[PDB]
């Protein structure tokens, strides 16, 4: 009568078979095996570096299990690879082997938000057997982890404000409600959830989570940087050319270990391509990269650069990396202007246990400080600011140069290089 | 609930009678159809029909409606669900198999009122309690009820129940008392070596009629083989022993073989699957195959036996007193150099019927040789395996040809 078999093992085999490669699709050089062993382990940071293991475990206190974890990173990283690889490492018995009996892949590019269905995702992600043991461990929460691959890639309107909680997996409801029900932990309570998404969809996601464990990309590995460049640029010919421009320069690569910086240099290189430039450049030309970056960042604000450039000039002259909100106000860079530049990712709020604002990299602070000396139109808003008169340290390049050989002034070496 | 007979006066008779009889019949038919239509749907999922019967607390009806449930599979979320299923299951004389998907209840006496019913059924034969939180404290309750003189449960599928060594004591008490239990599956649990030492207390006991025992993936090591070997030697009824997916390496099998080789041993199927065996113990397996004429099925997949292991097994398999019918050799880390020995088995072993060669790099040329020899009046008429094994064109053609030229062969079963 009853089939006495360990379906979780059958499922694991299916997953190992289904997710052998990076794509598991044809046209891959004659549909060859991509060999996922080429994957470089991605380093993760708790919003504090963490491993792939202990991802859902309680932290140092409280002993409270983490039901939902959200993964953040730059566009072009290949977030789908992480989602797929995790399931393979699990199916192979190396990742979360003693924590989950099932991992269910949810491909947000396939999921229909309009379509009304029961939680058949548990069935559709199973082996070919049309009648899986949906009422066994496949049903029992706490040993089940769902993987939302590409939350930002869900097709169609999605509302974070939903009346119905769509509980009871056997009841059919709309895909948008169904996904939110899993996210809000109303459907299959105590089940775990892992979400991979671009920053662009976090605003409409956090509302459904309340108290998630947020995770973002230590930084990139050497191989990860390469993959980022090749995926960021949709045109492989430009991907190679853009990569070549940076490939010559070891210094720029080192800073590109930061996911944000890698995005920035790719963005600057992309602007150079779009402009129709000859690419007769050897980037670190750190200036050229940052100039192209700001061109594409600010062109789509630009009249408020003075404020932050003055901020930067103060930063280098007084050896100040961390700025107070008082400084932001004094330099005429406050409220609306600060938010504009934070959205145009260029600044940090030092959310890691600090109350100060800062530049995303020391080279940016130095870069802007150099712009400070060169900035042009004339605006009275820099003198009518409540912090006036400002000490706008000088704008005297001679003084900058005279203090070149002075660690006491923050070296100013890079600042001079940036002026050049 | 309303369609009933056991009620008083005082305006409880303001309801209809002829119509009440007509509805009773319609409700019965409704249950019959939904009870038989046992599929995933938003119609009454078995237990929902029980809720209906629970309200209609009329044994004359309930015991009749329940005869449409030969196979019951329900999921209990709370106390009310146990009350409902308890009532309906008790009032059922045609159920052969029951599956209880305990949910967020268990490790408690909470379900005692249900297990005490199952043990009084005279028709229930198979009880499936796998894949739920029936931890040791819950197994104790069941074990108390499985000792009932009228239990009649023959097949008890205690799979991933989250059991450990503590339950083995209680299970042994069942084995030493319950003479009806035939098939017991304790796989995918934590019944480590100690659990086996306790379990074997019942297995070696008189009146223990257990025939099939699964101890697959129970965190066992070779240390437990000393007790399992004793069971194989003494047990009058144990014929099916599955102990794969464990740390019962070569040194463990040698122990089991020392007793399993005894010609008076009743062992028929030996599931030494992913036991981590090497060619080292194949001489022990060979001895068993040669001497134990009761051994008909041997499953060695997952064991990196290699070509040396095959050669050693052949010494036993080709022996005139070997009666092995089914040999499974899937991921056994075999290569083309063993094809001469496998080929020998294909035509020289007159007892062998099935040979499940599988996920190993055997070589397509080796397989073509098998085709040529099988045609020479081979008795190996069952599935030849060779699954997940890929071949060139000429080899695939040879295999297809074999099936056509040797129609008495059940199947090759190529992957593509």
């Amino acid at each position: 009568c009853k089939m006495k078999k360990d379906y979780r093992k059958k499922y694991r085999k299916y997953v190992r078979s289904r997710f052998q490669c990076i794509e598991d699709r044809n046209a891959r050089l004659g549909e060859s095996v991509s060999l996922n062993k080429r994957y470089t382990r991605l380093r993760l940071i708790k919003e504090s570096p963490i491993k792939m293991e202990l991802l859902f475990d309680p932290d140092d206190e409280h002993s409270e299990p983490v039901h939902t974890v959200v993964f953040q990173g730059a566009a072009g990283i290949g977030k789908t690879i992480l989602a797929r690889k995790m399931m393979l490492d699990w199916a192979s018995g190396t990742l979360y082997q003693d924590r989950f009996d099932y991992l269910f892949y949810i491909h947000c590019r396939e999921v229909s938000l309009v379509t009304q269905r029961s939680l058949g995702d548990l069935i559709m992600s199973c082996c070919p057997d049309p009648n899986p043991p949906i009422h066994k461990i496949v049903r029992k929460p706490s040993r089940i982890l769902f993987l939302m691959d590409g939350f930002d890639e869900l097709q169609g309107a999605f509302d974070e404000h939903i009346g119905p909680l769509c509980t009871d997996w056997q009841k059919a409801e709309r895909g948008d409600i169904l996904l939110s029900s899993l996210i809000r932990k109303k459907l299959l309570p105590e089940a775990s959830l892992l979400i991979t998404t671009r920053p662009v969809a976090l605003e409409k996601l956090q509302h459904l989570l309340d108290h998630p464990r947020h995770v973002e990309i230590l930084g990139f590995s050497e191989a990860k940087r390469k993959e980022y460049f090749f995926k960021y640029f949709s045109d492989e010919a430009q991907a190679r050319a853009a990569f070549s421009l940076i490939q010559e320069n070891e210094v720029l690569f080192t800073m590109c270990f930061i996911p944000l910086v890698c995005w920035i240099v790719c963005t600057g290189l992309k602007q150079q391509m779009e402009s129709g430039k000859s690419l007769a450049q050897t980037s670190k030309t750190t200036t050229a990269v940052y100039v192209f970056f700001l061109s594409s960042l600010l062109q789509p604000l630009c009249a408020h650069l003075w404020g932050l450039c003055s901020l930067a000039a103060d930063g280098i002259w007084n050896q100040k990396i961390l700025f107070e909100e008082s400084d932001l106000r004094n330099h005429g860079l406050q409220k609306a202007d600060v938010s504009a530049f934070l959205r145009m990712n260029l600044f940090q709020k030092e959310v890691d246990c600090e109350k100060f604002y800062s530049f995303i990299h020391m080279t940016f602070q130095e870069f802007f400080a150099a712009m400070y000396y060169l900035l042009e139109e004339e605006k009275e808003g820099r003198t009518n600011v409540p912090g006036s008169r400002l000490k706008l340290p000088s704008r005297d390049v001679t003084v900058l140069l005279e203090n070149y050989g002075k660690f006491e002034k923050g070296y100013l070496i890079f600042v001079v290089r940036f002026l050049f | 609930g309303l369609v009933n007979q056991e009620r008083t006066s005082y305006l409880e008779k303001k309801l209809s009678c002829k119509i009440s009889q007509q509805i009773r019949l319609e409700l019965l038919k409704w249950i019959e159809v939904k009870a038989k239509a046992k599929k995933l749907q938003i119609q009454p999922s078995q237990l929902e029909l029980f809720y209906c019967l629970y309200e209609m607390q009329e044994e004359d009806f309930v015991q009749r409606a329940m005869d449409y449930f030969p196979k019951i599979e329900i999921n209990l979320s709370t106390r009310m669900d146990h009350m409902v299923s308890s009532f309906c299951i008790e009032n059922c004389h045609r159920v052969e198999s029951l599956s209880l998907g305990f949910l967020h209840n268990l490790t408690s006496s909470f379900c005692r009122g249900l297990f005490s019913v199952l043990s009084t059924s005279q028709s229930l034969t198979e009880l499936d309690l796998s894949d739920n939180s029936l931890g040791d404290p819950g197994m104790r309750v069941l074990c108390e009820t499985l000792q009932h003189p009228g239990c009649n449960i023959r097949r008890l599928w205690l799979g991933r129940c989250g059991l450990s060594h503590e339950c083995c004591f209680d299970i042994s008490l069942v084995l030493s008392s319950n003479q009806k239990l035939v098939e017991l599956d304790l796989s995918d649990n934590a019944l480590g070596d100690f659990g086996i030492r306790l379990l074997c207390v019942g297995l070696k006991h008189l009146l223990c009629n257990l025939k099939k025992l699964w101890l697959v993936s129970c965190c066992l090591t070779s240390a437990c083989c000393q007790d399992l070997a004793s069971v194989l030697s003494t047990s009058h009824s144990l014929t099916r022993l599955y102990v794969g997916e464990n740390a019962l390496g070569d040194s463990g099998v040698a122990i089991l073989c020392e007793k399993a080789k005894n010609p008076q041993c009743n062992l028929q199927k030996l599931g030494l699957v992913n036991s981590g065996l090497t060619s080292v113990c194949c001489s022990a397996l060979s001895s068993v195959l040669s001497t134990n004429q009761n051994l008909t099925h041997l499953y060695l997949r997952g064991n990196t036996l290699g070509d040396k292991g095959i050669k050693l097994l052949c010494e036993g398999l080709l022996h005139p007193d070997c009666k092995l019918q089914v040999l499974e050799l899937d991921n056994c880390n075999l290569t083309s150099h063993c094809c001469w020995d496998l080929s020998t088995l294909l035509t020289s072993s007159q007892s062998l019927r099935k040979l499940s060669l599988g996920n190993n790099d055997l070589g397509d040329l080796g397989v073509m040789m098998f085709c040529e020899v099988l045609k020479q009046q081979s008795c190996l008429l069952q599935n030849l395996g060779l699954s997940e094994m890929y071949f060139n064109y000429e080899t695939k053609s040879a295999l297809e040809t074999l099936q056509e030229e040797k129609p008495e062969l059940t199947v090759v079963f190529e992957p593509s």
